[PDB]
């Protein structure tokens, strides 16, 4: 069973005998966000000016799906500004696409889980 | 039981029957005939299993009964009505709790002084107060104060528990409130002890049932409602109105004079040596509810019997050991909640 | 199986404290009336979590000679209401039918539901506790049935169970040597 | 009529499991009316021609008032077999 | 019509043609609480050492029912202390009753009526 709002869940469902070994799916970190960008940029032709470590330092409160939207929209901007026939995605296309993809996490949602984390409930 | 045993021979005394009558609870009179059949059967099984194995010419001539085969007979034959409301006159006096002089006079101003001295409220220009809310730290000390008020001068006792009623179903919580107030008006002085009412779908129509019956005993001044709580915040203001609940008394943890009276009553019944001193024990016993001060004295006396089976006196070394094992259950963060509230 | 007292190293002073509620009311009754103490009822055991508390109570049932019966805390909770209510009554009836016996109620801290999740779980804990309090009153004068209880959290136990007459002694078990 | 009646009642648990809920239904009122026929008619007037037989499926769903002595006082336990006990099946 | 929670009532009731005149009943000020105290003083034998102006400044965030409870407690404390034939009520009875009677208003619901104020209905 998977859920994203576990405060609503019943206490009798979370008992020894019903549902045990609760596992937490961590919102990502810097070493973790570098590995998501290598999976997405595997097929894409990347120029040798792009450094993926500098993009992951500026990226904060991103989910996994928002990293996929950043690589999708920076690839579409290279087709727009360099014609229909182009083999180039540069570093400046990634920084120009940070103005139109916004983070979808905050400290209000993130500290909810790490509080239930702390007993209270889970 | 004395009239049901008018024919059957038995070997029971006066204090043995009162022990059996007090322990029997919820037994109606039809169950006590079935229980008295089973006591004669189980004594017959005991006297045939016993080492006289003669034929039954004079085996049944003497099968007297004891308390042991009533207590065996209560295993199979069980209570028939332990949900029905019954009244009682409880046996707790003020000298057992420790002597609470100022708390007694505040409760006496609401349960006796509207009837016995009615001229004093008229010359002071205040209306005579109805039902009393008791608030304090958690423990069993609040219900013993209400039981002790119900012993000194009349005032037969009825009780409703707080979260039992709320978590029950829809229908059965309704007329359980109406049956409590009906029996409290048939019996001529009455105290209705309500438990933790800060628990109060189910949130409506039980409060609304309780409000229309407590307005019925507005003019009748022989019935007094009494309520106890651990949190003074979440009582709703429908109940806290002039006319229904007026008086608020604070019941604290026991202070220096009260803790000496619990110790002095307990040192009478036990042989304590003349080497200990009470004033060192009062300062080390701080924040120790009244049940824990009784539990220290049983712990220290059992430990002196452990070190020697033939023991006459209890020394200081056992009281140091009994104080380390028994600790106060209340946290110290709740201790300054009530001090900042006062 | 069975565990004797020489299998468990240490814990010899817990033996004499456990003997004061089981063997000492019937073998030395005159010591309590000299001091003026009513003899104690069953024992709460509290400490760190582990299997050490089950081996202590099975050593008591093996040495002096007594029957052992077990009620487990989380297993009474996740059953039906009328199913759970009489499993206590059948266990107390069987442990009274055989005459010297120990009842070990394990994990008493499971009879305390936080007020959330109350779709029924509240009621189960109220009716189990009221049935258990009725049976503890019944075995008060028989002087032959003892209720040992084990827990990890001593403050979540209900306050009604600790009146003098129901559960009296509190005994601390240590970390294992 | 001529009293040859050996009474066996099946589905013991399915008569009333601890009297069910009994909100608008009469399972509580057909026990005490039947209790005249047994405690009164099943025993006082039978000299051995009236005996009630019934086996239970769930051990923890029968009504506790039916276990009173003189009515269903005795109990014969049939359960799991031993290794020798399941040999001669 | 009288209500204590205006937030919940439908906007369709306050149209012109259904409920026109809206009157705000204020919580009492310092001069307002001095006149509430003179109504309750009127039948008590208050001795010549009680100044109600100094007591009105101490009684902040009280409503009218809590000021009525304050005079009830100070009369009951003078009954248990000086005797059943007690004739006077002094100032030190009034200061001791402030420790038990506690205020029921706050700045949460007082500033609610300041938002509601203009908020919408103006």
């Amino acid at each position: 069973a998977a859920t994203n709002r576990p405060d609503v869940l019943d206490t009798a469902l979370l008992r020894p005998g019903r549902l045990d070994k609760i596992i937490y799916i961590p919102p990502p970190d810097h070493k973790g966000r570098l590995s998501i960008l290598k999976v997405c940029t595997k097929t894409m032709p990347i120029g040798p000016d792009v450094s993926l470590e500098n993009l992951a330092a500026e990226t904060c409160f991103f989910s996994g799906a928002d990293l996929r939207n950043l690589c999708t929209e920076a690839a579409l901007l290279a087709l727009q500004e360099n014609g229909l026939d182009a083999t180039t995605v540069k570093q400046e296309h990634f920084l120009k696409s940070l103005k139109t993809v916004k983070p979808s996490l905050s400290c209000k949602d993130l500290a909810l889980y790490e509080n239930l984390f702390k007993k209270e409930g889970f | 039981l004395q009239k049901l045993l008018r024919r059957v021979p038995h070997l029971l005394t006066e204090a043995e029957l009162l022990q059996l009558a007090n322990s029997a609870h919820g037994y109606v009179g039809a169950d006590l005939k079935v229980l008295c059949n089973e006591a004669g059967l189980c004594a017959l099984r005991r006297i045939l299993k016993k080492q006289p194995n003669l034929p039954d010419v004079k085996v049944a001539g003497l099968v007297k009964i004891t308390l042991k085969d009533f207590l065996q007979a209560m295993n199979d034959i069980r209570p028939s009505a332990m949900r029905e409301i019954a009244i009682d006159v409880p046996n707790v006096s003020w000298s057992d709790i420790g002597g609470l002089e100022s708390i007694k006079l505040k409760l006496e101003q609401a349960v006796e002084w509207p009837l016995k001295h009615p001229e004093s409220f008229i010359r002071m220009g205040i209306q005579p107060p109805k039902g009393v809310l008791l608030y304090g730290p958690p423990g069993c000390s609040k219900t013993m104060i209400a039981k002790a008020l119900a012993n000194e001068s009349g005032l037969n006792f009825l009780a409703i528990k707080g979260p039992e009623l709320m978590n029950k179903y829809v229908g059965e919580s309704e007329r359980a409130v109406r049956e409590t107030f009906r029996k409290a008006r048939a019996v001529a002085p009455s105290i209705i002890f309500f438990d933790q009412l800060d628990a109060l779908n189910v949130a409506d129509r039980v409060l609304a049932q309780l409000l229309t019956e407590m307005d019925g005993i507005e003019q009748l001044k022989d019935v007094t409602i009494l309520a106890a709580t651990n949190r003074p915040d979440r009582i709703d203001k429908a109940l806290m109105r002039p006319g229904r609940i007026d008086r608020i008394i604070y019941v604290p943890l026991p202070d220096a004079a009260t803790r000496r009276e619990i110790f002095k009553l307990q040192f009478h019944s036990m042989p304590v040596s003349n080497e200990v001193d009470l004033d060192e024990l009062i300062l080390q016993t701080d924040a120790y509810s009244g049940a824990e001060i009784v539990a220290v004295c049983r712990e220290a006396a059992l430990l002196a019997l452990e070190e020697d089976i033939q023991a006459n006196l209890i020394m200081k070394r056992h009281f140091t050991q009994a104080l380390s094992t028994v600790t106060p259950r209340i946290p110290e963060s709740l201790r300054r909640f009530y001090e900042d509230y006062q | 199986p069975n565990v004797s007292w020489s299998d468990i190293g240490g814990l010899e002073s817990i033996k004499l404290k456990l003997e004061q509620a089981v063997e000492w009311p019937l073998k030395h009754p005159e010591s309590f009336i000299r001091m003026g103490i009513q003899p104690p009822k069953g024992v709460l055991l509290y400490g760190p979590p582990g299997c050490s508390k089950t081996m202590i109570a099975k050593a008591l049932a093996n040495e002096s000679g007594l029957n052992f019966l077990a009620i487990k805390g989380p297993e009474l909770m996740n059953k039906y209401v009328g199913e759970s209510e009489r499993a206590v009554r059948e266990t107390f009836r069987k442990a009274r039918a055989v005459a010297p016996s120990i009842i070990f109620f394990d994990q008493l801290d499971a009879l305390a539901v936080e007020r959330g999740s109350s779709l029924g779980a509240g009621n189960v804990a109220d009716r189990v506790l009221a049935q258990l309090l009725t049976e503890m009153d019944g075995i008060e004068q028989l002087k032959d049935v003892t209720i040992l209880a084990a827990t990890n959290r001593p403050d979540r136990i209900d306050k009604a169970l600790m009146r003098p007459g129901r559960i009296d002694r509190i005994i601390y078990v240590p970390l294992p040597d | 009529l001529r009293h040859p009646s050996i009474i066996f009642i099946d589905q013991l648990d399915a008569l009333c499991p601890k009297r069910e809920g009994a909100q608008n239904e009469v399972e509580k009122r057909v026990v005490a009316s039947l209790l005249t026929l047994m405690d009164g008619i099943g025993s006082e007037v039978s000299e051995g021609q009236v005996l009630v037989l019934g086996a239970t499926n769930r051990p923890h769903a029968l009504d506790a008032a039916l276990r009173r002595p003189g009515r269903f006082d005795k109990e014969i336990e049939i359960g799991v077999p031993n290794a020798q006990d399941r040999l001669d099946i």
